[PDB]
């Protein structure tokens, strides 16, 4: 009960059981996984209040695959993260062609989960004394 | 239809390389979220009723109302019975139904209206007793219709 | 598409966020520079009293940063792959200021740009600019000129407290190895060993002075006020 | 008790309700046993407004029913300015058609 | 296969690694896995005497598989009064059998610890227990095998075997070791890492054996085999968790008021009514036409799937009753032979569940037959089976309009059995004195019914940690010395990841014998230091006495510099045998030692004093070596050893 | 009901058994007191001050638990106050006069 | 149902005209109606090969009534090849070398036999490595603790 | 901290200068040079110690 | 300054605000002042206005 | 055990090399610590009761 500021919350595919009237929940560095799942399966405009908020991996859509190409992804990826999910720090990210003719680009990001709290990080008993900013 | 695609219930649908079960959980979804809109679907129709509830010629026999909602491709198998979908009167009564104590309801609107000319109609509430059994909450009513 | 000769490209925006593009505002060279050159620069206070023989450094700040190139235009007719054209270098420089100097009065300044060619990304502003126009046609149309440029950074100030992620004043957790102790372990997270009864209140320890090797603790921050 | 459920195992065939869903609210099952045919609610009322009380800013409720409730409670605004309604009906009548 | 641009994410890739590199750290592991096939999705194992390159985990997982599932994991519950308030105690005690395989974390050791590419040999896949307390176990010649086969490969340096400690014996583990040894000797390019048997005292069912004199009398070989080895003890705790399944875990129930055969018994009595079956068994006992008699055909399939739902409830309660009758063991027959008459229904004996199956299998095939034949509509009820699977359920109903003729039906035997069933069962409740609700019943099954107690439960089986050999960390200990500053570097006081503390806690006394002994047979120490953590203290070979061979990076240096130069020489193996071949032969192996001095592997202030190398007749050939077609190259290395000791001394005088 | 953020005091101070500094200080005090005569250098290598701050290390742990709440100093194995109290059910109640 | 207007059994693809959110609408798809082929599936490689074999054409119309001769052939390989460097220099051929990127092959033994030189025929044998575009992205994500 | 052979010192960073001269055809640099400032940092109880002060 | 422009599918009404103003919060202020009931769906031909900010 | 290993009165012991004087000493003084912990012992022995 030590890693509590990471929270507690809803399943990304929220999912309903029957055996038992609830909505299955995530905790912890699961959480964490399923919020990077949907942090990069939005667009930047699709949310109602919150503009700003997504990923334009799209613009690389149907573009050869170069070393400009590749410093501007990781580019793409990094500020994604530092404005979105206050709880871990990229490691390192790896873009590679593993198909001749099949147009794949295949990009493997790694990443460490943080030992102290971050001050964006908005969990309930947490945010109201150390979330300055 | 204000949720991003990711989630999977905008009428574009989700792509099938995701597999059935996402697909079963969006269908989950379409359901728990239905009870949110059937009860701003009714407030919306309730506006539309207004006219209605006020009338000098003739008022309606109902005090709440409800709507059938149809641009969520689904709700043919969403629904036990479809039917209903296809006339809001009898989705009243089957949503609804007696939560509606239309005699009481239906008597202070018509009191409201009648004081408005500085009228009085308590009298009815005990004469028309020598006259008729239960039958008098109809005929009562329709009597202030008509002085109206 | 190794084999590729890459052009150096500049590109306007109009907000912070560098996400909503200038309309007709991407400038490509024609000829790439030869080289380029950054700059760094960190400040310390170093006031000392009189009688001592060193000082007490104290850091005081990062200073933005500088990066400077030179350019080369020239429609002669002598570099493979580029037509002469009938007005020579007019339209090329004319394009070039529109991008990088020129007044925009929707955002009542001028634009920010992003410098990209192959490893390089920079954000910033334009400071200086130096033009000197070199050969010309018998009707004074000219053909060759020679620029020399240099950019400041910007950094926008959400993003400046997400990369310097300052952590006393926040929550830790550990787990506790063989060889661990309770004042040891306070010394290295708050700067002072005193704490360590604070601690063991927090986690319902009574024997503090063994600690069991899988225990996970936790260590809150001190109040402020 | 109106609307399908679809079991995760399932290729899209429906099987029962979301029943399960609200059985926490009432204390006495009794009362719901065949709730969609009742003329009478004061004893269901009168259970479900103890349930009410009883988590009130307790923090025990699982999220599926901490967001419907939350909800309901939201639109308490809106039935304060719909209800207004016949005030104006009754000044606009008086002043701008009979100009008083 | 993607059909449609765009962005996808998913959880299972496969990389393409590509690029091969010299280096000096490369294990093969030897052992056993769960499967091992060359296409993720086949059947067949195809991989297992056939050594592969794994980058990482993620390659391991694709072609070998994970963990086995434990199967000695205990829960029990316990309920008691206090005041009259009840109370419950948790208790999940630490498995006393456990599965013998363990490649897979040793690999999470290995990488966790900076280990680079290695090589996978499997011996075999994982087979099943017995019982819960019965163990598969390790056929020693299936290591043999895979270490005959590794012999052929040229690209690895360390032998490792990830299961040798599971082994029936010592004698077996000492033989498979000493076969190790021989082999580096013979091919004059490895270097095995050796652990002892056990930490504890161990009984080889005559003897009580202290490991470290065990592994010296074990090891029986010479200097010339030792020197290709060294040892390390003792044994490490880690951080990583058993693999289990939920489902699999029985929880053992206790109470102060026995409400077990209660609770069965009420749910029985449900059960043996019109709600639960009367009503069942009583319904149950061209393109038009194909799509009414699919509905009619889906009516009776879905009814009995309900019928054999029912049955595997009953099966679900009558059990707990079983279990919690202790006593009286004559009822638990009667509960048990009534459960397994009842049964017999639905299994093989007479499968109501087969015909439910067989149905849905023909109705697809039937709506789908108008796809293009009138016949296909004929065939899949005259010449296939929907006529003789609904005979199954009714011999010949078609006798008569109501259903008749019935010389066998496999519905409503039903009734009886329930009645003889719950009559047993009900025999329990003056028996049953100390059993509550849960006894009998698996973890997954509790879920809905509680979920305080399951949550629990889960937290403590998470607190139980894997320990193992030490020689798996050594192995990626070693890549991290090889890359930081080189093959001549001692791998000692370097710290280990994912080690909470060594096994046991060896003292000054003790480790002094460890270090230098009459036998030579050093073992280097696994050691916690206050403020560190846990470090590897000691660097030498089995041959820890001895002038030349002492030290592990000494004899790991030389191994490397001499498969290189061997290499760069073979260039010249048909070359004329005269003064312009030797000359050029000098100058290349020069030119490797130069730079290798430069590095800082050799000792000495200038290459006089470091290496020398000397070609010729006169000198190391004779007459007769030009005849048979020999070359004698010799060469001498001065080497960097390292500092063990520091020594003290202070003095003074007055200002 | 609800949780509240947990955070420590940052003035260490008490001036009794649980400040090992105040502890220190008084043992030094006492030493010059009764044995300065012979015992003078108080430096950080020496045995004997090295042994001081053990003990006044010991002394505070010993104070921390004789603080610890009376529920838990003399509860019961099983739970209950069987032999400590006697309850309002058993007696406050009077036989009826 | 754009999934079967990208892949079907025929080959014959349609490219979709699409409305996305915020950027209004575009063309997404660019593949030929012999979709499923190896060499001609896309749009891009059909249309840079048609304007290549153009540009080589008009060039090589200078050698028409020279002899058939090495003096000739030596002289057609030149001015080939330095078409082709220019086009992989510009990011349109791949390899990172252009003894990846092309070939030209012209002579007597190698592309004509003693029968040519009677007839009056010139052999002369291209190959090309060209780009072909990403239209899939695939995502991991992996952690460790600190 | 900055050690090689005889040399120790210890202390901060206050200019750099990188200049980038080589590329590979794509825009990858192959060569560059740069130029470097250090400060020295004593401790404060390290310069009473240093400066051993002694009719005190 | 005064504003005008017409709808294009894909098109939401506090996006287009966002991009005008430089912030969503005035939607409702532009929806009443171009008479819009239904503005959750906006109608992909119309032609709206946006007024500008008062100043005192 | 609140002392280092120097002193010789922890758990690994002390090393052989030192001479047998050396661990005599040790002994010596782990007689003299129990003065003192024989009556802080006391004290939390007192608490149980």
């Amino acid at each position: 009960k030590s890693k509590d500021f990471l929270g507690t919350g809803w399943g990304f595919p929220p999912e309903f059981e029957t055996s038992i009237g609830q909505v299955k929940t995530t905790s912890g560095v699961e959480d964490i996984q399923k919020s990077l799942e949907i942090l990069f399966s939005t667009k930047i405009g699709e949310r109602i209040m919150q503009p700003t908020y997504g990923c334009n991996l799209d613009e690389l859509l149907f573009s050869p695959i170069n070393r400009t190409l590749k410093t501007y992804v990781i580019e793409l990826i990094k500020n994604a993260i530092l404005y979105h999910e206050p709880r871990i720090d990229p490691e390192k990210i790896d873009i590679t062609q593993g198909n001749e003719i099949e147009g794949e680009l295949l990009i493997h990001l790694q990443y460490i989960v943080r030992a102290t709290n971050s001050r964006k990080n908005m969990v309930y008993p947490f945010y109201l004394e150390e979330g300055t900013n | 239809h204000e949720f991003p695609e990711t989630y999977g219930i905008s009428d574009i649908g989700l792509p099938p390389k995701l597999g059935v079960k996402r697909a079963v959980l969006a269908r989950q979804l379409k359901g728990y979220l239905l009870f949110f809109d059937q009860i701003l679907a009714s407030y919306f129709e309730h506006l539309s009723k207004i006219k209605s509830l006020l009338s000098l010629d003739q008022g309606p026999s109902f005090t709440y109302f409800t709507q059938a909602i149809k641009d969520i491709k689904d709700v043919e198998e969403l629904f036990k019975d479809p039917t209903l979908l296809e006339n809001d009167e009898e989705l009243t009564k089957s949503l609804i139904g007696k939560l509606d104590d239309t005699i009481e309801r239906r008597n202070q609107l018509m009191d409201h209206l009648i004081a408005r000319f500085a009228e009085n109609f308590s009298s009815y509430a005990f004469l028309m007793k020598f006259l008729y059994g239960e039958s008098t909450d109809e005929i009562v009513l329709q009597d202030k219709q008509s002085f109206l | 598409s190794e084999g590729k000769l890459e052009k150096l490209r500049i590109v306007a925006y109009k907000d912070s966020k560098f996400s909503d593009e200038v309309e007709n505002g991407e400038f490509i060279t024609l000829l790439n520079p030869e080289k380029y050159k950054f700059q760094y620069r960190v400040e310390q206070n170093e006031d000392q009293a009189s009688g001592t023989s060193s000082a007490p450094i104290r850091f005081n700040k990062i200073l933005p940063q500088t990066l400077e190139f030179d350019f080369l235009f020239d429609r002669t007719g002598v570099i493979a792959g580029y037509e002469v054209t009938e007005d020579g270098i007019i339209n090329d420089i004319d394009h070039f200021k529109k991008v990088v100097y020129d007044y925009n009065g929707e955002k009542h300044k001028p634009n920010y740009l992003m410098i990209t060619w192959g490893s390089l990304l920079f954000k910033g502003y334009l400071k200086e600019m130096d033009i000197e126009y070199k050969l010309f046609r018998p009707d004074g149309t000219p053909i060759r000129a020679m620029a020399t440029t240099k950019i400041g950074e910007f950094v926008e100030e959400e993003l400046r407290t997400a990369q310097e992620n300052n952590q006393p004043d926040m929550s830790h957790y550990r787990t506790v190895k063989e060889g661990d102790t309770l004042p040891l372990m306070t010394y290295r997270i708050y700067g002072d060993s005193k704490y360590y009864l604070e601690v063991a209140k927090a986690n319902g320890l009574t024997n503090f002075r063994r600690l069991k090797t899988g225990t996970e603790l936790i260590f809150p921050p001190l109040q402020k006020q | 008790r109106k609307i399908h459920f679809f079991p995760s195992d399932l290729a899209n065939e429906p099987l029962g309700d979301w029943r399960n869903f609200f059985s926490t609210i009432v204390s006495d099952k009794t009362l719901i046993s065949d709730i969609e045919n009742l003329d009478d609610f004061e004893k269901l009322r009168g259970n479900i407004e103890e349930f009410l009380a009883a988590y009130d800013q307790s923090g025990k409720l699982t999220p599926h029913l901490t967001l419907f409730v939350s909800f309901l409670k939201l639109l308490e605004t809106s039935k304060k300015r719909f209800n207004q309604l016949t005030k104006r009906h009754l000044d606009f009548y008086y002043q701008e058609i009979l100009h008083l | 296969t993607y059909k449609t641009p765009g962005v996808y994410i998913e959880e299972i890739t496969k990389f393409p690694p590509s690029v091969a590199q010299v280096e000096t750290a490369i294990p093969a592991f030897i052992g056993y896995t769960q499967f091992a096939r060359t296409k993720p999705s086949v059947d067949s194992d195809d991989l297992i005497l056939k050594p592969k390159r794994i980058s990482s985990l993620l390659d391991f997982t694709t072609y070998y598989g994970g963990a086995q599932n434990e199967q000695g994991i205990t829960v029990k519950l316990t309920d008691t009064l206090i005041e009259g308030a009840e109370n419950r105690t948790i208790n999940v005690p630490e498995p006393t059998f456990k599965s013998p395989y363990l490649m897979f974390y040793s690999l999470q050791m290995y990488f966790a610890n900076g280990g680079g590419p290695c090589y996978i040999v499997s011996t075999g896949v994982y087979d099943d227990w017995s019982d819960s307390e019965t163990p598969p176990t390790i056929n020693f010649s299936d290591l043999e095998s895979g270490l005959a086969v590794i012999r052929k490969e040229d690209e690895p340096t360390l032998l490792l075997f990830p299961d040798a400690t599971n082994l029936p014996t010592d004698d077996e583990f000492y033989s498979l070791y000493n076969s190790a040894l021989m082999q580096c000797n013979d091919l004059q390019d490895r270097f095995t890492i050796l652990d002892t048997y056990s930490d504890q005292t161990y009984n080889d069912g005559v003897e009580d054996l202290d490991p470290i004199p065990a592994l010296r009398n074990g090891i029986n070989l010479t200097k010339d085999y030792l020197k290709y080895g060294a040892a390390y003890y003792p044994f490490v705790q880690t951080i990583l968790n058993y693999q289990y399944s939920a489902d699999e875990i029985v929880i053992q129930h206790l109470s102060y008021n026995p409400n077990a055969i209660a609770t069965a018994l009420d749910n029985l009595n449900a059960v043996n009514g019109p709600t639960f079956i009367d009503a069942i068994l009583d319904d149950l006992r061209n393109s038009v036409k194909v799509a009414n008699f699919a509905s009619l055909v889906e009516s009776v399939l879905s009814t009995l799937n309900e019928l054999i739902d029912a049955k595997e409830e009953i099966n679900k309660d009558v059990n707990s009753a079983i279990a919690s009758s202790e006593e009286d063991n004559a009822i638990k027959t009667a509960i048990s032979d009534a459960l397994d008459v009842f049964n017999e229904d639905f299994e093989g004996a007479d499968k109501i569940e087969s015909v439910a199956k067989n149905l849905s299998d023909l109705l697809i095939k039937i709506k789908q037959a108008d796809t293009n034949t009138k016949v296909e509509n004929v065939l899949s009820i005259n010449a296939l089976n929907f006529s003789a699977e609904f005979e199954k359920l009714l011999t010949y109903d078609v006798n008569t309009g109501l259903t008749a003729s019935v010389t066998l039906d496999l519905f409503a035997n039903i009734g009886t059995r329930l009645d003889d069933i719950i009559a047993a069962v009900s025999a329990a409740e003056p028996i049953d004195v100390n059993n509550g609700k849960l006894n009998g019943r698996l973890l997954s099954d509790i879920e809905p019914l509680d979920n305080a107690t399951y949550n629990t439960i889960l937290l403590e089986i998470n607190s139980h940690k894997v320990t193992l050999p030490p020689s798996s960390s050594m192995a990626g200990a070693y890549a991290r010395v090889d890359n930081d500053r080189g093959v001549w570097k001692s791998p000692a006081n370097i710290g280990l990841n994912y080690v909470s503390k060594p096994s046991v806690t060896v003292s000054h006394e003790e480790q002094e014998s460890m270090n230098v002994h009459g036998t030579g047979k050093s073992v280097n120490a696994i050691r916690s230091f206050v403020g560190k953590g846990t470090l590897v203290w000691g660097a030498r070979t089995l041959a820890g006495n001895d002038n030349e061979w002492r030290y592990i990076s000494v004899r790991r240096f030389f191994n490397m510099a001499e498969e290189s130069i061997k290499k760069a020489t073979e260039q010249f193996v048909f070359e004329p045998n005269d003064g312009n071949t030797w000359v050029r032969v000098r100058a290349m192996i020069e030119n490797f030692l130069i730079l290798q001095w430069r590095a800082g592997a050799l000792a000495g202030a200038k290459p006089e004093h470091a290496f020398y190398v000397k070609v010729g007749l006169g000198q190391t050939m004779t007459a007769q070596d030009i005849l048979e077609g020999n070359m004698n190259v010799e060469i001498g290395l001065a080497v960097v050893r390292p500092a063990e000791f520091i020594i003290l001394k202070f003095s003074h005088k007055m200002q | 009901t609800l949780n509240k953020h947990i955070s420590i005091p940052k003035d260490m101070s008490s001036k009794d058994d649980l400040d090992f500094h105040f502890l220190r200080e008084e043992g030094i005090r006492y030493i010059k007191e009764l044995g300065s005569n012979f015992w003078t250098d108080y430096n950080t290598h020496d045995p004997g001050i090295t042994m001081l701050e053990v003990l006044c290390y010991a002394i505070s742990d010993l104070g921390n638990r004789i603080n610890i709440p009376i529920e838990d100093l003399i509860a019961n194995e099983e739970g209950g106050v069987k032999g400590q109290f006697y309850k309002v059910q058993e007696i406050l109640p009077s036989a009826p006069t």
